[PDB]
């Protein structure tokens, strides 16, 4: 999740959580708010993909 | 569901749901694309399956 597109070159770390509807969501989770770093699952139980 | 024009305002963000999240499709942005046609399922389940 992310506000804009990034720039060529460009990285940025930033741990905040990403709103989108009608609620402030400083510093704790809820409705229409997300966390943006969800990780992947890697198995050996899987194909090509 | 043919030949409409969908508001989807008061299912996304005036929302009372368990969820709203979308399988391939951004659900945050859907207004600005468009289908043939969009269907509506109605079941009785409960809150745990």
């Amino acid at each position: 999740f992310r506000k804009s597109n990034l720039k060529p070159f460009e990285r940025d770390i930033s741990t905040e959580i990403y709103q989108a509807g009608s609620t402030p969501c400083n510093g704790v989770e809820g409705f229409n708010c997300y966390f943006p770093l969800q990780s992947y699952g890697f198995q050996p139980t899987n194909g090509v993909g | 569901i043919s030949n409409c024009v969908a508001d989807y305002s008061v299912l996304y963000n005036s929302a009372s749901f368990s969820t709203f999240k979308c399988y391939g499709v951004s659900p945050t942005k859907l207004n600005d694309l468009c289908f043939t046609n969009v269907y509506a399922d109605s079941f009785v389940i409960r809150g745990d399956e």
